[PDB]
């Protein structure tokens, strides 16, 4: 008995490659639509929520995760390989940052943290890399907002907006015409929602989008006051009405 | 490093021409206080052997658990298990002398004085001491705490050597042990009225006694 | 083709060890059912009996994994055995460790995650079997959650699963587009019971004896199987009416 | 074919190749008897030399002063699992004073060799013991395969044309059973049976191994001119 | 068992290579161009970005060019991903040695155990090598300004001038035409961009395509300094060369 | 293809072919049956007489387990011995945790859930070993019958091994003639007669009998092996009906 | 942990992994050892395909073991470094337990072992590396050179070539060598060796190293000049 | 591939004879016993000219009373002659006695098949073992990477070995002297030898009671050489 499996399961081929990141890759691609748009005083991410059966409740699946107050994450791919993600980057950002430093981690340095996860699984023995891209948005005092993509090989990189999964291509040249360096959060959420209705097919409403957002502080979601330093989460996931407010004036 | 909790007092016996006794009291003491007294320090294992304990109750129901647990494992794949390949007394000794040994060598011993009495497949009487130290020793007599002091005169009188084992008889035998019992009850701060006695004979087998009490005493002497 | 014999990725993006554990599922032929109450959860499931030297007691795919959860399984008996196993033990140890019961939906997201790493870890194939949890939740109320060898794993207005799931799906789903409302608007469950028996009976097109059939209840408080007179009491409720 | 790579994988029809394969090992080994009577348990064992300069390979080993087995196979896996006996032999000598029944030996070598068999990176082991002794339940004889099954009998052969001695001992049954009180007659139906797997070859007096057992006689191998006696 | 599935990363070819070195050799020469050029004030080290897309966010990204120390920066060629992941434990290994003997790290000793590391991967484990080339620009007070090269078999060399990733052959060709040991700073800062401007697969070399750096002493009196250029930097001294 | 060469790999149908493959040495082993009565259960097994030179009686395949399980098996029987080895270590650390001795449907899990686990992983091989097993406890009496996948239920009887099928239709009879029940000594001499009846299927080498029983009346609720008298008029009984 | 057999018999009996390791050294570049009658010197090839290096900071191919032996090698360079660094910490070992330097054919046995050890150890592969290991014993004047290779078998040379075109510069050794008189000087000793070099170099420029080890810690490394006037002066003799 | 402690279906261990065909490359490795002592020699076979040929060591000590002489691998055997030397110094440190032949032996087969998936392969090296002691006199025993070790009274290993070994037979008796072994494994030594024999690509030792285990001079080989010629000219 015992895990024999002590070897790589990702290795190099004559030509290069790394057979099982590109293959990781070609399942996210096969995934659901997934974007993010930065703005001057937020960020937001969305995506569609895929239903499995009309008997299914999608609000009990949540494809929008918090990992801290101030950071977001959303995908494209393999759900169940996300959700161990976020368990495991909600652990780190505790057990490598806010157990040391009495503070949450800057989004740079979780999103480094998740990567570094993500490349184990690439080298490590008997094991099979992540199937799943990330999008993590997320706020810092002394770095501002700020939007990340994740990789099955590990590579991260910053964008002021990108799309991830089925329809990225277009969603991304979409994206181009529409982002300026002068975007408030209202008309990024604006633009999210456009983006999105052309990746989606069925219907289209707060109860097949998940969108949250990364902006001012809430102090309201706090739970608690009396301490004049601590002023709320700036993450906020939109309720369902939210959404359909939003689509009228579309 | 133990110290010893709820404890049993003196356990006695003796061979005589067929075979061997031993007894012991019901009584569990804790400290000073009798505390409790349906206590059974006399375990039979097969038809050819009882264990006698003495010291901590709780390393004692450990080693009831042991013997218990060793007639099962002895049980598995042995067809003659209740013949040939029965337990013997010298098998049980052997293995408590070497649980007590190791427990003393790891600096946490079971905190007992045990006496093994049977008879051998042979015919042979079997009687032999073992204690937390891993001590191990044999006599006609055997004794332990308080029975070392007053049983053992009493009962050498009886035996005082080899040859004066084919000379004694079950009926004169059971007399000095049940006479060993009431003396203890006499003089040990620690002893109980009520005992239980075992024969272990090699024709008539193991007798098992229970609720015996101690009585014809002398007390009319203030 | 080594790529098919352990879990790592296919050309395609694709693991077809835990896609052949999916198929695995329905290697008993068995169907099963669950919905929900105003205060319990019922779930039932197809009870086949084929040996006349069985003892007919022994044979069951729903258990008992705390006082407040049961759990039925469709897949070979040995990993669902495994499963429930497992599940027990977790619930136990979540006890004691944070001083209340486990809810159905947590054990249920525990569960997928150790099926989740079956699919990336080699050396550890995934279990052949398909789990469906339910309780009446303190906090969320009547509750069906369900795992499968993907490690994938939501909740339930009402569910179903075997060979043919599909059939009592649609059925289920035209009910609830008629009635309007997320479950069964009844007071008692042996009603909710007499419910899931019927809409079974309608879609799979059979009728059931007392033995044909495996009914487990949840309520506030405890999670319990059904015997066959229970269930023979009624199957005569369906038939009076 | 595909399914003899290891000893963790059944072949279609249910077969361990490796275990078969290991079994193969034995039956290029050179011929040894084992035989008993109600008294006595007796071993012979024809031993094999590289060429005419060399000495011949020991197949009988001593484990207590009750029990003893000859080889046939891969000697340094006898030596491994006799070594194995002898600690068991031993164990419950030292804790229980009892001498280890030839059952429970059978048993143990049976387990011992199991584990071997369904494991990934080991390997069955390569040899075949029989195994004589004297217990409380009289004289004994076992046979151990390597696949795991160990076998009572009265008498049996292993190695090398085997079957022409068990052959004998099959006839000889009622004869041999009831030769009590009676060493020298017990070696010498045992030394008439492995006469029987001889081809070309003679027995030589460096060419013959006996080893007894017994109700007042400890387990001892006779070589060299203490085997003259018996040719 | 498991052997079935084994790929066997650290064995010998019959012509007495390494396979999974060679191959992860391969991987790199499609990496982005990274240049290193050593002056006698100071070194250069510029790199080209992977085809870069309009809406990537330039200014508060890092692919190429990390720090080590204040004194040692790379450039890297190969997965980032891996490349992180050695640089955290030559962070790590420089903090050390600091605290153990109170002193920078001398260049060579931390090229030699970030280089012993990736051997390990060649030899045992049974793992895949990392799929990364450094250049090492570095200073310390024995031997000056240096340049080193790395790569997945753990074998290094020191420089006066060297590229690695895409186009090296190329690279290596017109940096072995112009460059002279009397050479400045300045001089190398045009030689390194002139060099990439004419090897790059790209249509035209803008500074949105580039990571810059360079070490000099040019701080104030016998201390270094590093300046990891900012993306209007790069427009400006792309501007200043007339390459743009 | 190559699917069937490592153990615990899914085929495209949803089988492990390596457990289907174990199947394989259980059909090839001897005879072993099990039946349950009024107040307790009854095991017994063929065994090939190879030689002459076999000791009659003493190579003992029947297993006790604890004082109150009897474990009976065809197939692989070293694979056999290692799953009694472990189902004697559980029953013990059971007995030593609750003191009350392991129930038998909790035993049954005990060696089902260690099955299975050599299923789970290509480093170990599946058991090559069918086992019937039970006993008495509290609830009164079970038998069971446990496979190589881990598989086991409940049976009012069973059978394993080459004659299985003519044990099987002779069990069934058994069933359906006696609703209310069979009783101890009676399953006795009914197992002699299907062990007898099974032999036609392995009727080369001729056999020896073997029987246990456990009953809460005629043995105590402990598990005994049939011996003398007893046997002797069970091989009677069997004898009597063959011709 | 990687437990993998790499290093195995096939059925003609050979293990192949080693023989590819020795390949590998093949591969390498030329390094020759030559030793007189009171002095060994060690001489190295390097390639010119690589201009714009610096020598400065280059690993030198002829490391210092202790102040008395020297290795240099023919092989995978980062496989060398961990047999050097390996003998380094055995030298002071040695020193410190025994209160002397090693010997070199201690030194040499040492370094030998650990190569044999990586050839029937699991999820390891041998060293692709085969060295030369020259020196002085302490309070010795008897020159010592001693070669190892991959398999980990060791032996003592009066001269001796390894790496790439060996065969060709051993041929030379083999004739220009006499047994009976070996290079009486210093002068003669590095002469030979860059002799022997030239029969498989190129230029006489920056591809040829030599270090002069004599007795008592006493060893030196030739700068291009000092060496190059030895190519100069052999060349001059050669028009003949 | 395969596993490495795979049975082949002749029912032998594929990696162990394998080995066997490594040591049969091997250089050549001769001993004989006698009632004076035993012989132990082997060919030296240097590569090339330039190596220096007293610094091949395949004849080797284990203790006083022990000698070895090895053929095959020859790396392999260092690990073997180092367990050999610590087993026998072992023995003596906790029973104040010389080890005997035979356990010395026994100790060494036993690293043998400690192979698998220990060592991740077998011994590519045989070992001639020669010594005395005062219970079974003077000893030569041949020792194999397959655990199995015989006792001999003259034994060739090596790429010369079965002819040696048909030569052997021929030449021993129950009487030889010490003297007429010696020649007696110089002229076997000459016969399968590639290169013409002499006393630097040749080595002569033997192990007596008396001296103990001796490695001969350069010196002392070459006057047995002298005295062989000599006596095989002279009929
Ligand atoms: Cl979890
Ligand atoms: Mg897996």
């Amino acid at each position: 008995m015992t895990d024999r499996y002590s070897f790589s399961l990702t290795t190099f081929s004559p030509s290069g490659k790394l057979g099982q990141i590109d293959y990781a890759l070609t399942a996210v691609k096969q995934g659901v639509t997934s974007l993010g748009i930065k703005a001057t005083n937020g960020v937001v991410i969305a995506t569609e929520k895929k239903s499995s059966s009309p008997l299914a409740m999608s609000e009990t699946l949540s494809k929008v995760s918090l990992l801290t107050p101030d950071i977001g994450a959303v995908y494209s791919g393999m759900g169940p390989d996300y959700r161990v993600l976020v368990d495991k980057s909600r652990k780190v950002a505790h057990t490598s940052y806010k157990r040391i430093y009495g503070e949450y981690p800057p989004t740079k340095l979780l999103v480094s943290e998740v990567a570094k996860i993500m490349q184990e699984a690439t080298q490590s023995g008997g094991v099979r890399p992540f199937g799943v891209s990330l999008l993590i948005a997320g706020h810092d005092e002394f770095n501002g907002f700020s939007l990340y993509q994740v990789d099955p090989s590990g590579s991260y990189f910053p964008w002021k907006a990108t799309a991830i999964g089925k329809g990225s291509v277009a969603a991304k040249t979409f994206l181009e015409k529409r982002w300026n360096d002068e975007l408030e959060l209202e008309d990024a959420i604006h633009i999210a929602l456009l983006t999105l209705k052309e990746s989606v097919e069925g219907e289209f409403n707060g109860d097949t989008i998940e969108l949250a957002i990364i902006g001012d502080e809430n102090p309201d979601l706090l739970g608690y006051t009396g301490i004049p330093t601590d002023k709320g989460p700036r993450f906020r996931k939109l309720t369902s009405q939210e959404i359909n407010d939003r689509l009228e004036a579309l | 490093t133990q110290q010893p909790i709820v404890t049993g007092t003196s356990v006695i016996s003796m061979k005589y021409d067929n075979g061997v006794i031993i007894a012991a009291d019901n009584l569990g003491s804790y400290g000073s206080l009798l505390r409790f007294n349906g206590v059974e320090r006399l375990i039979p294992v097969g038809d050819n052997t009882v264990v006698g304990i003495s010291g901590d109750i709780s390393d004692m129901q450990h080693i009831e658990r042991l013997l218990k647990d060793l007639v099962t494992e002895n049980a598995y794949d042995n067809p003659l298990a209740d013949a040939e390949e029965a337990l013997e007394p010298s098998y049980i000794f052997e293995y408590l002398a070497t649980v007590m040994y190791q427990r003393r060598s790891k600096m946490n011993p079971l905190w007992n004085a045990i006496i093994v009495a049977g008879v051998q497949s042979n015919g042979d009487q079997f009687l032999r001491y073992v204690n937390l130290l891993g001590v191990t020793y044999s006599s006609p007599t055997l004794a332990t705490g308080f029975g070392a002091h007053m049983a053992n005169p009493l009962l050498r009188k009886v035996v005082d050597r080899e040859s004066d084992i084919p000379k004694t008889t079950v009926q004169v035998a059971e007399e000095a042990i049940v006479n060993a019992m009431r003396v203890l009850y006499y003089r040990d701060a620690r002893s109980s009225r009520n005992f239980s006695l075992a024969i272990i004979d090699k024709n008539t087998g193991l007798t098992f006694k229970k609720n015996l009490q101690v009585e014809n005493m002398k007390w009319d002497f203030a | 083709g080594y790529d098919r014999h352990i879990t790592i990725f296919s050309p395609e993006g694709r693991l077809y060890q835990v896609e052949y554990a999916f198929k695995a599922t329905n290697q008993t032929n068995i169907n099963s059912l669950a919905v929900r109450g105003k205060d319990c959860t019922v779930v039932i499931s197809q009870k086949k009996v084929p040996d006349k030297l069985l003892d007919p007691t022994t044979v069951s795919y729903i258990f008992c994994i705390s006082r407040t959860i049961g759990m039925v399984v469709n897949g070979p008996i040995p990993d669902a055995r495994n499963a429930a196993l497992r599940a027990k033990a977790e619930a136990a140890e979540f006890r004691y460790k944070y001083g209340y019961d486990m809810p159905c939906d947590v054990l249920a997201k525990r569960m997928a995650n150790l099926s989740q790493i079956y699919t990336q870890r080699a050396y550890m194939r995934p279990l052949g079997v398909i789990l469906t949890f339910v309780s009446v939740d303190e906090e969320l109320g009547p509750s069906i959650y369900k795992t499968d060898p993907a490690g994938y794993y939501v909740g339930y207005k009402a569910t179903a699963t075997g060979p043919k799931q599909q059939e009592i799906t649609t059925n289920l789903e035209n009910h609830f587009k008629k009635s309007k409302i997320d479950h069964i608007n009844e007071e008692s469950w042996e009603k909710v019971v007499e419910f899931a028996i019927t809409h079974m009976i309608d879609a799979l097109g059979t009728e059931f004896s007392k033995n044909d059939l495996e009914v487990g209840v949840a309520t506030k408080d405890k999670f319990f199987t059904l015997s066959a007179e229970n269930i023979e009491e009624r199957l005569v409720a369906i038939a009076e009416q | 074919n595909n399914y003899d790579g290891d000893t963790v994988t059944f072949s279609p029809t249910g077969r361990l190749f490796q275990v078969e394969y290991a079994l193969e090992a034995i039956k290029q080994g050179s011929v040894t008897v084992g035989l008993r009577s109600n008294t006595h348990a007796v071993l012979v064992a024809l031993k094999r030399n590289a060429d005419e300069l060399s000495s011949y390979q020991k197949k009988i080993i001593k484990c207590d002063e009750h029990m003893g087995l000859s080889l046939a196979g891969l000697a340094p896996d006898a030596r491994v699992l006799s070594n194995y006996l002898r600690q068991q032999c031993n164990y419950s000598s030292l804790v229980f004073n009892r001498k280890l029944a030839v059952e429970r030996a059978g048993h143990l070598l049976c387990d011992k060799a199991q584990k071997n068999t369904q494991s990934y990176g080991g390997r069955p082991y390569g040899v075949g013991l029989l195994i004589i002794g004297y217990d409380k339940s009289g004289a004994h004889l076992l046979e151990f395969q390597p696949s795991g099954n160990v076998t009572e009998l009265y008498g049996t052969a292993i190695g090398a044309r085997s079957q022409g001695a068990k052959t004998y001992l099959e006839r000889t049954l009622d004869t041999f059973i009831k030769i009590d009180g009676n060493p020298d007659e017990l070696i010498k139906a045992g030394v008439e049976a492995i006469s029987q797997s001889l081809r070309d070859e003679s027995l030589t007096v460096d060419n013959l191994s006996i080893a007894i057992v017994g109700k007042d006689t400890p387990f001892t191998i006779y070589d060299g001119e203490a085997v003259a006696k018996y040719i | 068992g498991s052997r079935r599935y084994d790929s066997r990363t650290t064995i010998f070819s019959p012509e007495g290579r390494l396979y999974q070195v060679e191959y992860a050799l391969e991987s790199i020469s499609h990496a982005g161009t990274a240049i290193g050029i050593m002056a006698s004030d100071g070194i250069v080290l510029a790199a080209e970005r992977k085809v870069t897309s309009t809406l990537l966010e330039q200014d508060t990204s890092t692919e190429k060019l990390y720090k080590l120390n204040d004194k040692i920066a790379v450039a890297v060629a190969g997965l980032t991903a891996d490349a992180e992941i050695l640089i955290n434990t030559a962070r790590i290994h420089a903090q050390n040695y600091l605290k153990t003997y109170n002193e920078d790290i001398p260049v060579e000793i931390l090229v030699r155990r970030l280089s012993d590391i990736k051997q390990g991967y060649t030899q045992h484990g049974g793992l895949r090598p990392f799929g990364v080339s450094f250049i090492y620009a570095g200073y310390d007070d024995r031997y000056g300004y240096q340049l080193y090269t790395s790569n997945p078999s753990g074998n290094y060399t020191g420089w006066k001038a060297i590229s690695v990733g895409a186009n090296t052959s190329a690279a290596q060709t017109l940096l072995q035409m112009d460059y002279k040991d009397d050479m400045k700073v300045d001089d190398a800062i045009e030689l390194a961009l002139k060099t990439l401007s004419k090897t790059t697969d790209s249509s035209a070399l803008t500074y949105d395509r580039l990571e810059f750096a360079t070490i000099r002493k040019g701080a104030n009196d016998g201390e270094v300094y590093q300046k990891i250029f900012k993306p209007q930097e790069i427009k400006d001294i792309l501007v200043k060369t007339g390459i743009t | 293809t190559g699917y069937d060469l490592s153990n615990s790999v899914f085929s495209p149908d949803g089988r492990n072919f390596q457990v289907e493959y174990a199947v394989k040495a259980v059909e090839n082993g001897t005879t072993s049956i099990g039946i349950k009565c009024n107040d307790g259960v009854v095991f017994a097994v063929e065994k090939l007489i190879t030689s002459k030179l076999l000791v009659p009686q003493k190579n003992v395949k029947i297993q006790v387990v604890d004082r109150h399980i009897g474990c009976v098996y065809s197939g692989l029987i070293p694979d056999g011995r290692h799953l009694v080895n472990r189902g004697r270590e559980e029953a013990a650390s059971f007995k030593k945790l609750y003191k009350t001795p392991i129930p038998i449907p909790a035993f049954a899990d005990r060696l089902g859930q260690y099955v299975q686990a050599h299923t789970l992983y290509n480093s170990v091989r599946p058991f090559g070993v069918s086992t019937i097993f039970g006993g008495v406890d509290k609830n009164g009496a079970h038998l069971y019958m446990l496979e190589p996948s881990g598989s086991y239920w409940g049976y009012k009887g069973a059978a394993t091994g080459k004659g299985r099928q003519s044990a099987k239709a002779e069990l069934e009879k058994l069933v359906d003639h006696h609703p209310e029940g069979l009783s101890a000594r009676e399953a006795v001499k009914q197992a002699a007669k299907i062990i007898y009846l099974a032999h036609e299927d392995n009727k080369e080498k001729d056999f020896e009998l073997e029987i246990s029983w456990c009953s809460l009346s005629e043995t105590n609720g402990l598990h005994k092996f049939v011996k003398g008298d007893l046997l002797q008029e069970a091989i009677d009984f069997a004898q009597k009906e063959i011709n | 942990g990687y437990d993998r057999a790499l290093s195995i018999f096939s059925p003609d009996g050979h293990i192949f992994q080693v023989e590819y390791a020795l390949e590998a050294v093949k591969r390498g570049t030329c390094a020759v050892g030559v030793k007189g009658k009171n002095c060994v010197v060690l001489g190295c090839e390097r390639r010119s395909t690589l201009k714009l290096q610096d020598t400065r900071i280059t690993p030198s191919k002829v490391s210092k073991i202790d102040s008395h032996v020297v290795l240099s090698f023919s092989g995978l360079n980062a496989d060398s470094r961990i047999l050097i660094e390996k003998a380094r910490v055995e030298a002071q070992s040695h020193r410190l337990t025994l209160e002397d330097p090693v010997t070199v054919e201690y030194l040499t046995r040492y370094v030998a072992g650990v190569q044999q050890r990586y050839t029937q150890s699991g999820g390891v592969r041998p060293f692709g590396v085969s060295t030369l290991i020259a020196g002085f014993d302490p309070r010795d004047d008897e020159p010592k050179l001693y070669q190892t290779e991959p398999s980990g078998i060791y032996s003592s040379w009066s001269a001796q070539t390894i790496g790439r075109n060996s065969k060709t510069v051993r041929e030379f050794l083999e004739k220009n060598y006499d047994r009976k008189e070996p290079p009486a000087t210093v002068e003669e000793c590095v002469k030979l060796t860059v002799r022997s070099l030239l029969e498989v170099v190129q230029t006489g420029a920056k591809n040829i190293e030599i270090t002069v080890v004599k007795p008592d810690s006493d060893i030196v490394a030739l700068s291009s000049e000092e060496i190059n006037q030895y190519v100069t002066q052999i060349e001059q003799e050669k028009q003949e | 591939d395969r596993g490495v402690s795979t049975f082949s279906p002749e029912g032998r261990l594929f990696q162990v004879e394998y080995s066997l065909e490594a040591i049969k490359l091997g250089s050549t490795a001769i001993g004989i016993a006698t009632k004076e002592g035993v012989v132990l020699g082997v060919e030296k076979r240097a590569t090339s000219p330039l190596l220096e040929s007293d610094s091949i060591e395949k004849i080797v000590e284990i203790d006083r009373h022990i000698g070895c002489a090895m053929s095959g691998l020859t790396a392999d055997a260092r690990s073997m002659i180092e367990h050999a030397r610590t087993a026998a110094v072992t023995h003596n440190l906790y029973y104040d006695e010389d080890i005997n032949v035979e356990s010395l032996t026994q100790s060494v087969c036993d690293l043998a098949l400690r192979f698998g998936e220990l060592m991740s392969r077998p011994f590519g090296v045989a070992l001639l073992i020669a010594g005395h002691d005062a219970d079974d006199g003077y000893q030569l025993f041949h020792a194999e990477p397959s655990g199995t070790f015989y006792r001999y009274n003259a034994k060739a290993i090596g790429s010369g070995s079965e002819g040696a070994q048909a030569e052997l037979l021929n030449e021993w008796h129950s009487s030889l002297t010490l003297k007429e072994a010696e020649l007696l494994v110089l002229k076997i030594l000459k016969q399968v030898m590639e290169e013409k024999l002499d006393e630097n690509n040749a080595q002569l030792s033997c192990i007596t009671k008396q001296d103990g285990f001796k490695i001969y001079d350069n010196e002392k080989t070459a006057e047995l050489i002298k005295e062989l010629k000599e006596k095989e000219a002279a009929e």
